[PDB]
DNA sequence: GATTCGTATC
DNA sequence: GCTACGGCTATACGG
């Protein structure tokens, strides 16, 4: 099954010690899931560097077999308009975790493509349920994220 | 301090139709307490009509009332309730009928937060579920020729065939001979003569008629009198009563229920 | 897993723990020891303190009625002219029997998302029921707020944080959290801030939890300096060849897009200094040619190697 | 209460407008409460806090128990939502209940609250029935009055579907030219109020306050105060809440009121001859697009600065400067409305203007762009050209495409037409071509 | 075929479609196939999951032949069945035998339905199954905190009252006096205020509330456990309560609400609803003055 | 912001 | 007991 795949995708890293380059993200991020407090993530840098590889298996590590129910992923091929961030986002972050592994997770793939307004109504879901949710934008441009946003944001430049 | 009950069906109808008339004419329905009767009455944003309906302390199985906001006349604790609210919790269910209709208000030391400013109002079904709510309330202080006596019912059937979005003004000419209502509405004319608005003048007559004291032409509006003709009409076990004097002056329409007052006062068209 | 991060867990709870803006934070002290409050609008850059203020006064100015007392409203709740309607009408009309002076308070978080209708319709609210409840609005950007509305409003503008109090508010989570530090790590975790107060505490936690000692090489190993100060080196060189090599090195090979740094530098270009106008509209003008060979399809290095060779023909001449 | 609530105007007196501006409300609404008067709404427009329905309060105290056949006004609010009524049809039961204050029953109704009109369907309703109003046959109608605020909408809905309602809040954008320009409608725009009159009211405030003023030894500094907020703001409202928060302040706390909006032709002219409360173009040109981004965005500006640059000195400078003027805008028109763009055609027309100002202009006066004048002449020549076309279709089968119409169809076939009828349109279409 | 299963009392299938609607309009729907029957789950927002069941008893013939695999799981779009079986019902007054099939991963769900005259044939794309599983949304069966057995018709009517009174957010108080009562309410936030339904202590309403300390064995007296509620997922089953007998109500420690409601044979309807933070804990505090109010 | 006409006041 | 039609309500669409 896995044999039939591009190599962009069969080698794809499974665990945070296959992906290499970054040390110092890596080094960070491993320390925030050792010590379990996770904060509000933005991950920045060139394409094909391995941000969605490092949180995806940053997700894994932290939920382990939970990752289906723990971790909300929605990306550029999605609607992430206002109603989304107003509905889907804050029903997800308002609710019960049924007491699994802490804190949720909600990853926002390729959030440059994201309107200003789900950007600007996100930033009172990001610091409201922050006791029980953690947020994670990746982006490729930064000039496209609000100033507020990036403000809420622990930045990690993910290096050519 | 304030506490009625309504234990009865057609007693529950006529309370729900005449609060859902109230909330039509204004967002919020005014609602007096009296150690006699029970007063809900509503008047429109451009003061042109008032509706008022006097519940007495018969037409309840218990009217308990302890005024020892309130307004000395005899006491008088008069309040603000929003109307598209209690027209919902006077709202019969589909399904499952009202048994007792509680509605209270403690103000008093005994109550806590949740009954300060707030409306208490029971609802007990017959398959014995208890629905509690708390609407807020706001203090306030009260704000107190020819002859007909037509039928409702004939008015009843000609003023539901009015559609008030094409029809908006009533004419009542009042002969000795015959009395025929028109409801009629004017045109407006554009720039080059344009038909800005249209003209109908859907009307109908009723032979003189029971009490046609003459002791004439009079114009208003159609929103409310329908409504208040179709108040009474709910409590099934009908006759209506307008006293107008001129043109510039307001007509006056009173409605009898064995425990119900019923009273629409509008302005009328001061066009001679 | 249950630790709050240090922005959450530091958060002030009362208005003598916000530094900055001191006669500020002294008026919001006065207005909370007295009661009455008016209408007022706090714009400013994000991440000083605005709504930390707002809450932590209305907080001071009702305490046990802070439950029924405050209607809390921001762009993650849906704000249309119907909410303000129906739901801020209804609070509006609440009658709320609170001590002498105190008044109710809506707090309109990011009111610059609000739309027009909306803003329209709170007009009527705040003029029919300006005796029992006051509005609070809290933005970036003060003009999104329609000027009827302001009118009836006071303004209080939030300056940027200096220096001494991002350094006093870090060295209260610092003894809070006993983390070691030395004076040139918290520098820099300031210099990174840029006037930043949730910044400054994001980059010192990551910096305390990827090696624990607060000095610059720890700091500037996981934050880096501002693009925009990198940027503003790069187009205030003097000779291309090292204005070239701080592209290339500090922008190009870190990882920052060609269209960021095209779209940082018109904003270091309409705010540097000593330059003269005539040489700033033509930078600004390459600067635009550049973003528009970017936006269709050619972002490459030399499209800003260019760039940069232009202004400086353009410098030197 | 909040001081421009507990020191409102008691007579007309004491409200901060201007006398001649005074003297057309009072006459204007002396006139529409005639028994046949020629004017039936009175469209007051202006800034916020100009006193336009504070003026119409106080005139209706004296007014409305003058002519009532045996005393205040009749205000249409907007957020009452009653149960069976749609929302759109709110403001038509309103003015159908309105009509009948008339004699013994006389109130001057008055519309500040403006129905919701960012919404297009129930915006054409408003008009509709105001146009309902204006053409109405009632023998006797009450008058009425429409304060309408000026303030533009600032930067919102992202879709590129801005009309003019998204962005200025106006009467021209509010109403049509329909109701704007008919026989029965009077408009009384209102200006800013003046530094005089906000001084004097600031300090007969002051004097009214004297007692905690001089407790928290706020006394002596009080001219500086009121000369800073005359100033610096036009708006009483906001006026006299800088002066309460100020007052009742007891630090150093620094004096900030609200922030206003340049008009069209106010932005071309700082744009063109520059600023007097700075000689720094940079600043200025921030501050501008900073705080109006919404109007130096329209491509309507870029066309006014092309349309007035030629008023400086009557016309009477260098063609270099106008060439490169020209040349800066043509080559900004390429630039696919960046933000670059605009902050470089303006930047350099500044710096053009900045060198050859000398002092002794005698400047000219600006005026708007005649594009539109040109886009509706394009249209009418689409149209007349169709009717040729249309009409060259049946009588003689041929096809003809628009491009040979602009240039040989229009000049050449009405020559033959009108030749072969002296002796089937025969006009050249769109008009003779002059000059 | 690997799966098939005929019927002629569609209109169970029907109301089984018609329970299942409410969680979104357009969406994918995941129908596993076992030996013991037919079920339809759906998940919405990763808040609420409704999982119906068609057991073989409601089929004359249910073979599922297929023996390399226990179950078959199929992912399909609701709104293609929805927009399909609508057209074909205009007619639903004939005799009709609906026939399901499946023939594995790959082929299309094929819905027949003859008239012994015409035999309408419908084949529905199968999608790929997303990463979510539906046993993450499940209650604990050993932590469970109150046990309620309700009646269809009070908690239908009692669902149509908090929607008719708007009701953006919903509580759940559960607790059995010492003597012999036991108080069941659904306590509301909406436009009104603070509105209470109170479900009576009668055995035919009420037919058993039984809360425990978090362990599903421990009975205990005199202690509340609330449940903080958001409607729009608690509205998701008012369109399966309209056709319950009996609705079973359970929730534990870790805040999750199993509604199950049983039709009468029938369809199993098992709605699983998640509960939100309270990050207020004043309006617990306000819920325990308003029900010793 | 520019010009032109008209007041009010010191 | 059953059916048709009017009133209530959820949802896609216009501008
Ligand atoms: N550090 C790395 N170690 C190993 N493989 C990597 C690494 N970075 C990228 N890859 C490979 O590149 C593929 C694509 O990288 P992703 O992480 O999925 O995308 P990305 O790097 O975040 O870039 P964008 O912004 O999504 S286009 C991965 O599936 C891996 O196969
Ligand atoms: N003066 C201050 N003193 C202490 N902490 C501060 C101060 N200003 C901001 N913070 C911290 O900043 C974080 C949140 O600040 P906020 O007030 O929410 O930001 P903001 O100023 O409102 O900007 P926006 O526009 O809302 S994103 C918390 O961790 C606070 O502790
Ligand atoms: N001397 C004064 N002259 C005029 N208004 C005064 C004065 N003193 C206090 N005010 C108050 O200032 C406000 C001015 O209101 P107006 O300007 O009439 O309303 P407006 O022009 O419609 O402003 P908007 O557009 O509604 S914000 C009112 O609330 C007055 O009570
Ligand atoms: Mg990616
Ligand atoms: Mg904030
Ligand atoms: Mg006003």
């Amino acid at each position: 099954s896995k044999e039939n795949l591009p190599w962009v995708e069969k080698y794809r890293p499974e665990t945070l010690d296959e992906v290499y380059g970054q040390n110092e993200v890596i080094t960070t991020v491993r320390k925030f899931v050792d010590e379990g407090k996770l904060p509000h993530l933005l991950f920045y840098g060139p394409p094909g560097t391995g941000k969605t590889s490092t949180i995806v298996a940053l997700a894994r590590e932290i939920y382990g077999k939970n990752y289906s129910n723990m971790v909300l992923e929605l990306n550029a091929s999605d609607d992430r308009g206002i109603d989304v961030v107003r509905n889907q986002i804050k029903d997800f972050a308002s609710t019960r975790q049924i007491f699994s592994k802490g804190f949720k997770l909600i990853i926002l793939d390729e959030a440059d493509a994201m309107t200003n307004a789900a950007q600007n109504a996100l930033r009172r879901v990001i610091e409201r349920y922050t006791k029980n949710t953690r947020f994670c934008v990746l982006a490729n441009y930064a000039h496209k994220l609000t100033p507020a946003l990036l403000s809420r944001c622990t930045r990690f430049r993910f290096q050519p | 301090s304030f506490k009625a009950t309504i234990t009865e069906s057609g007693k529950q109808n006529i309370w729900f139709r005449a609060i859902y008339v109230l909330s039509t004419i204004q967002d919020d329905i005014k609602i007096t307490v009296t150690t006699n009767e029970l007063i809900a009455w509503s008047m429109n944003e451009t003061d042109t009509t008032l509706c008022q309906v006097r519940f007495q302390k018969s037409f309840f199985e218990e009217y308990e009332f302890k005024p020892h906001g309130v307004q000395v006349i005899h006491k008088l604790y008069s309040f603000r309730v929003n109307g598209r609210h209690l027209t919902t919790i006077s709202r019969k269910p589909d399904g499952d009928g009202i048994k007792s209709f509680t509605i209270a208000v403690n103000n008093t030391s005994t109550c806590p937060e949740s009954l300060a400013n707030r409306l208490i109002v029971v609802i007990e079904m017959d398959s014995l579920i208890v629905k509690e709510y708390c609407p807020q309330f706001q203090p306030i202080k009260y704000d107190p020729i020819n002859y007909i006596c037509c039928n409702s019912t004939l008015l009843k059937n000609f003023l539901d065939n009015c559609n008030v979005n094409v029809t908006d003004e009533v004419k009542l000419e009042i002969n000795v001979h015959r009395l025929s209502i028109t409801a009629f509405t004017k045109a407006v004319y554009g720039k080059n003569n344009d038909l800005l608005r249209n003209a109908l003048s859907m009307s109908n007559t009723i032979s003189t008629l029971e009490h046609y004291c003459l002791f004439k032409s009079i114009i208003f509006k159609l929103k409310d009198f329908k409504n208040f003709i179709t108040i009474g009409p709910s409590w099934k076990t009908d006759n209506i009563s307008l006293w107008f004097c001129h043109p510039g002056d307001p007509i006056l329409m009173q409605m009898q229920k064995p425990g119900v007052k019923l009273e629409l006062v509008e302005v009328t068209d001061s066009n001679i | 897993s249950l630790q709050l991060p240090w922005v959450e867990k530091y958060r002030p709870q009362v208005l003598s723990d916000i530094v900055g803006n001191k006669e500020t934070i002294d008026r919001l002290q006065q207005i909370a020891k007295d009661g009455n409050m008016p209408h007022m609008i706090i714009s400013g850059m994000p991440g000083i303190g605005k709504t930390t203020s707002v809450h932590c006064l209305a907080h001071e100015l009702l305490g046990r009625s802070y439950a029924d007392g405050v209607l809390e409203l921001n762009a993650s709740d849906d704000r249309g002219i119907d909410v303000v309607r129906n739901q801020i009408k209804h609070f509006a009309q609440k009658k709320l029997h609170l001590p002498p002076g105190k008044h109710k308070i809506v707090i309109l978080d990011e009111a610059d998302s609000m739309t027009a209708g909306a803003q329209q319709a709170l007009r009527r609210t705040m003029e029919l029921y300006s005796n029992s409840t006051r509005f609070a609005f809290a933005c970036n950007q003060s003009n999104k707020i329609i000027e009827p509305l302001q009118s009836r409003c006071a303004i209080l503008r939030y300056s940027k944080l200096s220096d001494e109090d991002v350094l006093k508010r870090l060295l209260q989570i610092i003894k809070l959290e006993d983390v070691k530090y030395t004076n040139d790590g918290l520098e820099a975790i300031i210099f990174t801030a840029e006037g930043d107060m949730r910044q400054a505490i994001n980059n010192l936690q990551s910096t305390v939890a990827g090696h624990g000692l607060v000095n610059a090489d720890n700091v500037f190993k996981i934050v880096d300096s501002p693009h925009p100060l990198i940027v503003k080196k790069m187009l205030l060189a003097s000779n291309l060849e090292d204005s070239i090599q701080i592209l290339r090195t500090d922008l190009w090979k870190k990882g920052y897009s060609s269209i960021d740094i095209v779209t940082t530098s018109f904003r270091v270009t309409k705010n540097l200094a000593q330059v003269k106008e005539s040489v700033r509209l033509e930078m600004i003008k390459e600067i635009g040619l550049t973003h528009m060979r970017i936006l269709e399809g050619v972002g490459t290095y030399l499209q800003l190697a260019s760039m940069l060779a232009k202004i400086h023909k353009l410098n030197n001449k | 209460e909040q001081w421009y609530e507990k020191f409102k105007p008691n007579c007309l007196e004491q409200v901060a407008i201007h006398k001649r501006k005074l003297k057309d409300v009072q006459e204007a609404l002396d006139a529409m409460f005639l028994p046949n008067a020629k004017h039936r709404i009175l469209l007051l427009s202006g800034p916020s806090g100009c006193s336009k329905s504070t003026v119409i309060k106080e005139l209706s105290k004296i007014l409305v128990p003058k002519y009532r056949q045996n005393h205040k006004v009749t205000e249409f609010r907007g957020d009452c939502i009653v149960n069976d009524l749609p929302q759109m049809e709110s403001f038509s039961e309103f003015l159908k209940g309105a009509r009948y204050l008339v004699m013994s029953n006389l109130s001057l109704i008055l519309i500040e609250d403006l129905p919701n009109v960012f919404h297009i369907d129930t915006r054409r309703r408003f008009q509709q029935l105001i146009l309902q109003w204006l053409y109405s046959s009632e023998p006797l109608l009450p008058p009425l009055v429409i304060c309408i605020t000026e303030c533009e909408i600032p930067e919102n809905d992202n879709n590129y579907r801005k009309f003019g309602i998204d962005y200025t809040f106006s009467a021209e954008t509010i109403m049509n030219k329909e109701i704007l320009m008919h026989p029965r409608l009077k408009r009384i725009k209102f200006n800013p109020i003046n530094s005089t009159l906000l001084k004097k009211h600031l300090k007969f405030i002051c004097v009214q306050n004297m007692k905690m003023l001089k407790e928290k030894n706020k006394w002596n500094k009080r001219q500086e105060v009121i000369d800073y907020i005359a100033q610096e703001t036009g708006d009483i409202r906001s006026a006299i809440t800088t002066l309460q928060f100020w007052a009742t302040s007891s630090g150093s706390l620094p004096i900030s009121t609200r922030e206003s909006t340049i008009s069209y032709f106010h932005a071309i002219g700082k744009v063109i001859h520059g600023s007097h409360s700075t000689n720094n173009d940079n600043e200025m040109i921030n501050n501008l697009f900073e705080n109006s981004n919404n109007l130096l965005s329209k491509e309507d500006f870029k066309l006014g600065i092309l349309e007035n640059y030629n008023t400086f000195n009557k016309g009477e400078f260098s063609i270099s400067d106008a060439s490169s003027i020209v040349d800066c805008l043509s080559e900004c028109d390429n630039m696919n409305g960046l933000p670059e763009s605009n902050e470089y055609g303006l930047r350099e027309v500044r710096k053009t203007f900045r060198n050859i100002s000398k002092q002794g202009h005698n400047h000219g006066t600006v005026y708007f762009p005649r594009e539109w004048k040109v886009r509706k002449l394009q249209n009418s020549f689409k149209v007349q050209a169709e009717d040729w076309l249309n009409v060259s279709l049946y009588k003689y089968n041929a096809v003809h495409s628009f491009r040979n119409i602009t240039l040989e169809f229009g000049y050449y076939a009405p020559l033959i037409r009108k030749c072969q009828s002296y002796k089937d349109v025969v006009d050249r279409i769109g008009g003779p071509i002059e000059a | 075929n690997k799966f098939s299963a005929s019927t002629v009392h569609l209109e169970h299938i029907t109301t089984a479609l018609s329970c299942l609607t409410p969680f979104g309009s357009k969406d994918d729907v995941l129908i596993f196939i076992d030996a013991d029957g037919l079920s339809f789950v759906r998940e919405n927002n990763h808040v609420i999951k409704i999982q119906l069941l068609l057991s073989r008893e409601l089929f004359m013939s249910y073979s599922y032949r297929n023996e390399t695999e226990d179950h078959m799981k199929l992912c399909v779009k609701i709104n293609h069945i929805l927009d399909s079986v609508s057209v074909m019902n205009r007619n639903s007054d004939d005799i009709v035998e609906c026939t399901l099939s499946y023939d594995g991963h790959g082929s299309p769900f094929v819905l027949i339905f003859e008239d012994s005259f015409i035999s309408e044939r419908v084949e529905y794309s199968t999608y790929l199954i997303k990463d979510f599983d539906t046993n993450g949304l499940e209650l604990d069966r050993e932590r469970i905190s109150f046990e309620a057995i309700i009646k269809g018709e009070a908690l239908h009517s009692a669902l149509k009252d908090l929607k008719e009174i708007g009701c953006k957010e919903c509580y759940v108080y559960a607790k059995t006096e010492a003597n012999d009562e036991n108080v069941f309410a659904l306590i509301s936030k909406s436009q009104l205020g603070f509105s209470k339904i109170k479900l009576p202590s009668n055995r035919s309403i009420l037919e058993k509330l039984q809360v425990f300390d978090g362990d599903s064995t421990t009975v205990i007296d005199g202690f509340a456990v609330i449940g903080f509620f958001d409607f729009t997922s608690f509205d998701k089953i008012r369109k399966s309560t309209k056709i319950a007998s009996k609705v079973l109500f359970r929730m534990d420690v870790h805040g999750v609400l199993s509604v199950n409601i049983l039709s009468q044979p029938g369809i199993v309807i098992e709605v699983c609803m998640l509960e939100k933070e309270s990050i207020d804990e004043a309006a617990q505090t306000e819920i325990e003055l308003l029900m010793e109010t």
